[PDB]
């Protein structure tokens, strides 16, 4: 499992302004 | 940098191989190469620049089941690297719709951002069109799964240029254009939108 902190991720959310599902994990299933 | 594919004579065709902050999209049928190609830069990305790669990690959007660890694996050992490493260095999300497609590039940013040590450097989604083509159906459709398509392409193109990364799509029939064909047994041709031929091995894609 690959998570991302809430930090990181409304960052993101500015990145795409103007513009739960299943995440990613690695290829071990992590 | 760029990201070498293994084949000499692709590398050529591409001036380098793919390249960061570009979006790079194959076209072409089922063999044709188009996730073999996939599958092998999500290797080479791994490698230092000596050997064809930007010493990054990969990420790896599924909407046609095509995703296979096994290759990778297969792929990385034949090539000289930790399979497992490998295997830790490819981020995998599976699309189920259009919508969940489009929320997995805000997850792929924010994992890039952290990521800036072995930061992201290349996204492959394959396919591209395949939820939009699956989802709206008709004349009447079209102007939104243009749109969605459209939005989506450029929330690509932004983290390309963001965290200079290389996108790597694949479609069937503002970026590069490249189609994949069949030829002799294992043996693909690409052609620009001027021909290079690449052969399907244990180690990937290669003359
Ligand atoms: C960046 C988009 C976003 N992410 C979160 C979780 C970090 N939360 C928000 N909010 C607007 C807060 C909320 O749920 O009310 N936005």
């Amino acid at each position: 499992k690959l998570n991302v902190s809430c930090e990181a991720l409304q960052k993101a959310c500015k990145l795409f302004s103007d513009i739960a599902f299943s995440g990613f994990s690695t290829a071990s299933g992590k | 940098g760029r990201i070498s594919t293994g084949s000499k004579s692709l590398d050529k065709l591409l001036g380098g191989g793919i390249e960061t902050q570009a979006i790079t999209e194959v076209f072409g049928e089922f063999g044709s190469g188009k996730t073999q190609l996939a599958h092998t830069l999500a290797v080479m990305v791994q490698l230092p620049p000596e050997e064809g790669g930007l010493n990054g990690s990969a990420m790896y959007i599924d909407t046609e089941n095509t995703f296979r660890p096994e290759r990778l694996r297969e792929i990385a050992q034949n090539r000289g690297l930790d399979p497992d490493e490998v295997l830790d260095n490819v981020a995998y999300a599976r699309a189920f719709n259009s919508n969940h497609q489009m929320q997995l590039l805000y997850q792929a940013s924010a994992m890039m951002v952290e990521s800036l040590d072995r930061p992201y450097k290349l996204l492959i989604v394959d396919s591209l069109t395949s939820h939009f083509r699956s989802e709206y159906i008709g004349r009447g459709a079209l102007a939104e799964r243009q749109q969605k398509l459209a939005r989506f392409l450029r929330m690509l193109h932004r983290l390309a240029n963001e965290f200079d990364i290389a996108v790597f799509v694949t479609n069937q029939v503002a970026t590069l254009r490249v189609y994949l064909r069949k030829g002799k047994g294992g043996k693909r041709i690409a052609r620009l939108i001027g021909e290079a031929v690449f052969s399907i091995t244990e180690k990937g894609i290669e003359d």
